[PDB]
DNA sequence: AAAAAAAAAAAAAAAAAAAAAAAAAAAAAAAAAAAAAAAAAAAAA
DNA sequence: TTTTTTTTTTTTTTTTTTTTTTTTTTTTTTTTTTTTTTTTTTTTT
């Protein structure tokens, strides 16, 4: 009998961005909602693919590692300088196989699509279709930034409980206690701070951080070796 | 009886079906039967395009050309187009023109799959296209437009399944490599029939990764001569470092006598390339403070300059000391016995079984040269960025004999990663 | 109408915790015309403080530069402003931007000029005009909270030499601070890597020293839960100048050494992104499972 | 021009399927004929976004002159920038049987007063199904008969048609596919393993002719390359009819370059077929090219986004790709 | 001998030159096509 | 049976295509030059 044909199937399909998180997200929607959630969320994620232009023009996706947030609804760790991921120029195009098959085949096979796929080897119910291809991809590969923490020092305590957290109830008592005339701009800012239940030390002048503690997010290549154009 | 001068297009091609039939059927090249259908060529240009021929097209070619020749030599004796004593008799005229045949009528068909695997393994022989060699290289990046464009681009998955390739099958094609490379380095050149250690391994694959390190120009040929390419010497040269840990170690010494003085070594020249691979490490391992020399300077009102502003005072000349809380990097090391496998095992190791040492130097810091900006690594992505120098097999003794000599440290699944004086592998004691 | 004015500052920070952020701005620039807000100069200092709050919820580069440059003019050489201007600028790398600019380098030139007419009593080439006059200096020591974030806006836009400057200045006057001693070691080795400068493997040690210093600061006069930081950027430094191995066991200092989970997601993923480079790719996905899945 | 592609779409979700009411009037005044819901226009757009999607867009969409398919192509005809043709060659299938009476629709002059600007009246019908209703012998061999006159008539009056859309009723999707390909009868599955035209409102299908290298209808040969897709739609298939629990994996079929600076790519209008899926090595074609392989799991976790697919003229629908094949290139002899 | 004016140097600022990286053009190698020559076959004496 | 003519096959030459190397242009960094102010020296009264 002549051997049968496999269903032939479209090329033409709608093309898809994807997106690279080193996040090792579960099946969930509760997991990959929230994982969005981390890379400045549902609308960024789809501008990201939007920006062209040469690679160090591209500002990039935002990734934010610790979502934590304290009581106050402040964002946990306010200080967050996050991780940069640009737009692969050259990803090579990529076909998405959907497999449909019986419920609980995963948690009946080691929750691998493979192994699912070889336990219906000789079933009617096994039922793949290609479905849509991707052509373009985001990867997260400029790092974090130098981060502060701001939980010791009083007056970062004072920015995160006031900024951090737009509470006006522990704002106005940032904004209030900062001088018209300052008086001494010779001097530690302690000495306007009512909050001495951190035991800050006296050298401590309680400066900021810049936003870019580093310049270039890759790093910047100081490998030691005797600079042959020191010249 | 179907002719070809070689210098015809097809007669290539004739050429190339001809070594197939022969070796598939009598287990060897018969030259005397395949010269018959080249009258006008010579015995040493016929063996040329050939082993060319194979060069080209590597294991994945080689092997496919077999399979559809014996899936077409099933057909063709189902079919009665052929009995078993023109098998016998080799008539290279009669199984050319079938050949030929099979191909006229394979053309006349837009190729679909059946749904049947089987099938498509029986009516399908398939040529493994190297584009993507798995050769790990991102060569010699130094602008960031390289380096952003490339680390954009690159692969980050672990592979489900065994490789295509049975793993039990490839701990030895990895293997014939990695015995290929530790023999380049000791010799010009290497006769694959004869002087081999492999043999053990079935002499086809020593065979076929042959025609692919030729491909991947690891080897030159000269004929039955493959040849030492010196592109491995000069990435050993180029990517291993040992020099620079060299005199690191002998920095060490330099920087720690002078520390518990407080007066000590000041910094006031630019210190050699090798004092920033030690003193970059020894203020991360807390033994250091430094102190100023006080350049008394011209501070004055109305003056906002900096790029030559008393010159040397915004570099003012330091003094680098012992810090009074700690000391960390103290007496870790210790006399691990060199990762030393079977006589060319690895591309240190030489014929004697001891370290060829310069190439164990360059290739250890060569591979922490890799680890010092490639830390959390497995044997598997140091086996694809090595894969110019060295295998997975390789790999491992090297990066175990750091956890040992604890240079290296390893996270979860056996990433490695340097803890601090790395540099100093070759101590005075 | 304090009340009022309570209201309208209260509503727009609740507004901007959530989507819209824009109706909370029309409230507080609504408060900042209103006589009955604004004619209160501690309500105009808190309206300016509010809004600068709310814009770091959305993100931009120029609405969040002319908020700043809105409140660094009026409440001049002011130790609080210039401190909330270098927390607003974290999050976003947009904010670089703000730094890397020439108009605010200009700008923190002008007050540095302006506080050393007011500190010698003569006038300054180029300076901005003194306003806010109970400024009293009798020791005459410099202003920190000029000289650090004039050196910012140097070392931002990648004058790394030109920012030392200025840190090189706050050295002199409050010797063992955090941030000058952070910032100093960061002009120090950013100024270093660039192509062809004489003096490179001693440019980076000076990064060493203010850095080590800023590190023994932190170790040493700070709780465990905050010396954290001078673990992660320490390793974080390190990482920059692609010394990655020295990065990574101060990684794991955040990730071993203590409790509290916020820099272990920092630490990890500049692990992580280390490891996919490395190629231990089972380690990466444990340890993205680890401490970053959900 | 030769007709490369043929799509065919049932309509979207029948007002008369909600769980309550008030039902609408049928606009026409004729019994049955009754408008969609929301959700059914929702299916609509839905169709719409995914066939503009295609480079292969649609020329001209022929519509069932029965208003909920017209109602279906009124996003559809406004979105690709083509005309819709009445065919009552494509209406709905009613039995001899069926009571009160037999609904057959008015004409181009009613159905422009509710889609203005979407009908033409340029085509006059290849054939008017029984006023008596059909039997299932009769229904069949109606559609047997339109195809070769229908695209006879589409080749001579719009010559310039490489792709065209039909959207119509249930028996009407089935029938009209079963009889293009070839089968005897409505009932036969299109394989040994038992497969059907799957035909839930807005479910997709797509008939593609094997490539050579003007023709006549009856030399053609065709796969229905497109089974009954919902995979665009929010809710999947809904309210399927058929002539007579589930789980959902992705895996992706990686295609990788060789130089870190040069793209490879996917070629318009090409075919895939994968063979051994659950072996150590599935094979695959692409337009003419074929490939094999390994299977591998990510570090991280791709997603890829059918809800952000590009233009060529509830919780968001997303897949998380963490399982993968990369295929080399693997071509034939 | 004292005072005033002019010139030179220094610190600073701004512009130009120098150095490296990227892109484009030219050169070299390889493949394909065309032309010429030789051999074989067919036809005519 | 021999000679001449036509056709086919083989070999050589020419052209096109691909790969490699060099040159030019652009961008970033470093050094030098220019300009302004202060100090020192010389000249004149």
């Amino acid at each position: 009998a002549p051997p049968l044909i496999a269903d032939e199937f479209t090329l033409d399909l709608p093309r898809i961005p994807s997106l690279e998180l080193p996040l090792n997200v579960s099946t969930k929607h509760s997991s990959i909602q929230k994982a969005i959630k981390m890379c400045g969320g549902i609308e960024k994620v789809k501008e990201a693919f939007k920006e062209h232009g040469p690679i160090e023009s591209q500002h990039g996706l935002q990734l934010y590692l610790n979502d934590d947030t304290d009581s106050d609804g402040s964002k946990s760790y306010f200080n967050e300088h996050p991780v940069i991921g640009k737009r692969v120029p050259f990803r090579d195009e990529s076909v998405i196989l959907k497999v449909t098959m019986p419920k609980g085949t995963l948690s009946k096979n080691n929750n691998s699509v493979k192994d699912s796929i070889k336990s219906l080897k000789d079933s009617n119910k096994l039922r793949v279709t290609p479905v849509s291809i991707v052509d373009n991809t985001i990867k997260f590969r400029e790092m974090s930034d130098f981060q502060i923490k701001l939980d010791n020092v009083p007056s970062a305590r004072e920015f995160k409980s006031s900024f951090g957290s737009l509470e006006w109830n522990n704002f106005k008592s940032f904004v209030n206690s900062v001088p018209d005339n300052d008086s001494q701009p010779q001097e530690n800012i302690g000495n306007l701070i009512l909050d001495r239940s951190v035991k800050i030390p006296s050298t401590d002048f309680q400066l900021p951080p810049p936003p870019k503690l580093s310049m270039v997010g890759f790093p910047l290549l100081y490998k030691y070796k005797a600079n042959p154009f020191a010249k | 009886k179907t002719v070809y001068h070689a210098g015809t297009k097809d007669g290539v091609q004739a050429l190339i079906r001809a070594v197939v039939v022969t070796k598939s059927i009598k287990n060897e090249i018969m030259w005397d039967k395949i010269t018959k259908l080249f009258p006008n060529n010579s015995l040493d240009n016929l063996k040329k395009k050939w082993t060319a021929r194979r060069v080209r097209m590597g294991h994945s070619g080689w092997r496919a050309y077999v399979d559809k020749w014996k899936k077409m030599l099933v057909l063709a004796i189902k079919s009665e187009k052929i009995s078993l004593r023109d098998v016998e008799e080799l008539d290279l005229i009669k199984l050319l023109d079938i050949w030929t045949s099979f191909d006229e009528k394979e053309i006349k068909r837009p190729l679909f799959l059946y749904k049947n695997y089987e099938e498509n393994r029986k009516k399908f022989t398939l040529v493994r296209d190297d584009t993507l060699t798995h050769s790990g290289n991102d060569l010699a990046m130094s602008s960031m437009i390289q380096r952003e464009i490339s680390s954009l681009k690159k692969t980050y998955t672990r592979k489900i399944s065994a490789s295509t390739k049975d793993l039990s099958k490839s701990q030895s094609d990895d293997y014939i490599r990695t015995v290929i490379r530790s023999i380049l380095i000791e010799s010009p050149s290497t006769t694959r029939n004869e002087i081999e250690a492999l043999k053990n391994v079935g002499n086809e694959s020593i065979d076929n990764v042959i025609m692919d390190m030729a491909k991947e120009k690891q080897i030159y040929l000269h004929g039955s001569k493959l040849e030492c390419t010196d592109t491995l010497p000069d990435i050993l040269e180029n990517r291993g470092n040992y020099k620079d840990f060299g005199v690191a170690f002998q920095y060490r010494c330099k920087v720690n006598e002078l520390l518990e003085a407080g007066n000590a070594i000041v910094i006031n020249q630019e210190p050699s390339d090798i004092s920033s691979w030690v003193l970059i490490d020894l203020i991360s391992g807390e033994l250091l403070n430094m102190d100023v020399i006080p350049m008394v300077r011209n501070v004055r009102p109305l003056t906002y300059t900096s790029r030559r502003f008393e010159i040397r005072t915004l570099t003012p000349p330091l003094i680098i000391y012992a810090n009074s809380q700690t000391k960390l990097n103290t007496a870790r090391k210790s006399a691990v016995k060199v990762p030393l496998g079977k006589p060319f095992s690895r591309l240190w190791v030489n014929g004697s079984g001891s370290i060829r040492p310069n190439i164990w130097k360059q290739v250890v810091t060569m591979v922490v040269n890799e680890i010092i900006f490639h830390p959390g690594i497995t044997l598997s992505r140091l086996q694809s960025r090595c894969r110019e120098v060295l295998s997975l097999h390789e790999i491992s003794e090297i990066c175990k004999w750091l956890l040992e000599r604890q240079v290296l440290i390893t996270t979860d699944f056996d990433g490695y990663w340097v803890n601090h004086n790395w540099y100093s592998i070759y101590e005075s004691t | 109408y304090e009340q009022w004015f309570e209201l309208f500052m209260e509503l727009s920070l609740v507004i901007a915790k959530y989507q819209s952020v824009e109706d909370g701005l029309s409230v507080v620039e609504t408060a900042q015309e209103v006589n009955v807000f604004f004619q209160d100069p501690e309500r105009v200092k808190m309206m300016k403080f509010v809004k600068l709050a709310i814009v770091l919820q959305m993100d931009d580069e120029e609405e969040l530069a002319e908020n700043l440059r809105g409140l660094l003019n009026q409440f001049q050489f002011n130790r609080k402003v210039l401190q909330v201007f270098m927390y607003s600028l974290c999050r976003g790398p947009s904010s670089l931007n703000i730094l890397s600019s020439t108009i605010q380098q200009k700008f923190f030139l002008r007050q540095l000029k302006a506080f050393d007419s007011c500190r010698y009593n003569t006038e300054v080439n180029g300076q901005a005009s003194i306003t806010n006059k109970e400024v009293y200096n009798p020791n005459k020591k410099s202003s920190p909270y000029l000289y650090y974030i004039y050196a910012v806006l140097l070392y931002s836009s990648r004058g790394f030499l030109s920012a030392l400057q200025y840190l090189t200045r706050l050295e002199e006057d409050i010797p063992d601070d955090p941030m000058v001693n952070l910032l100093m070691g960061l002009s120090h080795i950013h100024r270093a890597m660039q192509r062809l400068t004489a003096q490179r493997h001693f440019q980076i040690f000076h990064g060493l020293r203010y850095l080590y210093r800023y590190h023994k600061i932190r170790k040493s006069l700070y709780t465990d839960l905050e010396k954290q930081e001078a673990d992660y950027n320490l390793g974080r430094a390190f990482h920059l100048i692609g010394l990655v191995s020295i990065a990574i066991e101060y990684y794991n200092r955040v990730l071993e050494n203590y409790d509290d989970g916020k820099l272990k997601k920092h630490a990890a993923y500049n692990s992580i992104i280390i490891y996919q480079q490395s190629g231990n790719v089972e380690l990466a996905d444990h340890l993205m499972e680890k401490y970053l899945s959900i | 021009m030769v007709v490369n592609t043929i799509y065919i779409a049932r309509h979207g979700y029948r007002s008369n399927w909600l769980p309550e009411g008030p039902y609408p009037d049928p606009l026409t005044g004729i019994d049955s004929d009754v408008p969609l819901a929301e959700h059914g226009v929702q299916q609509a757009k839905e169709l719409a976004h995914y066939l503009l999607s295609l480079d292969n867009q649609p020329e001209a969409a022929f519509a069932s002159p029965f208003y909920r398919c017209l109602e279906t192509v009124q996003p559809i005809a406004k979105l690709l920038e083509i005309p819709v043709y009445l065919e009552r060659g494509i209406g709905e299938w009613y039995r001899p049987d069926r009571k009160p009476v037999i609904p057959v629709p008015a004409g181009y002059e009613i159905l422009s007063k509710f889609f203005p600007g979407v009908i033409s009246q340029e085509w006059d019908s290849t054939l008017t199904p029984n006023e008596k209703g059909e039997t299932e012998q009769e229904m069949y061999m109606r559609f047997k008969k339109f195809w070769p006159l229908f695209i006879e008539r589409v080749e001579k009056e719009y010559p310039n048609v490489e792709c065209i859309l039909l959207v119509t009723h249930a028996a009407s999707k089935i029938a009209l596919g079963m009889s293009l390909l070839g089968y005897d009868n409505p009932r036969m599955s299109l394989n040994e393993n038992g497969d059907k035209i799957r035909s839930g409102s807005c479910s997709l299908d797509k008939y593609e002719i094997l490539k050579k290298s003007y023709i006549p209808f009856s030399d053609r040969k065709w796969v229905l390359t497109m089974n009954g897709n919902t995979e665009f739609l929010s809710s999947g298939e809904e309210m399927n009819w058929n002539f007579d629990e589930v789980e959902t994996v992705y895996i992706s079929v990686d295609i990788p370059s060789g130089n870190y600076k040069e793209r490879t790519e996917i070629a318009k209008s090409a075919i895939l077929q994968y063979s051994g899926l659950e072996t150590d090595a599935p094979l695959f074609r692409i337009g003419n090219r074929l490939y094999e392989g390994s299977w591998e799991r990510l570090v991280g976790t791709e997603l890829a986004f059918p809800n952000a697919a590009h233009v060529h003229k509830q919780s968001e629908k997303i897949y998380r790709i963490k399982e993968r094949i990369v295929l080399s290139n693997v071509r034939p002899m």
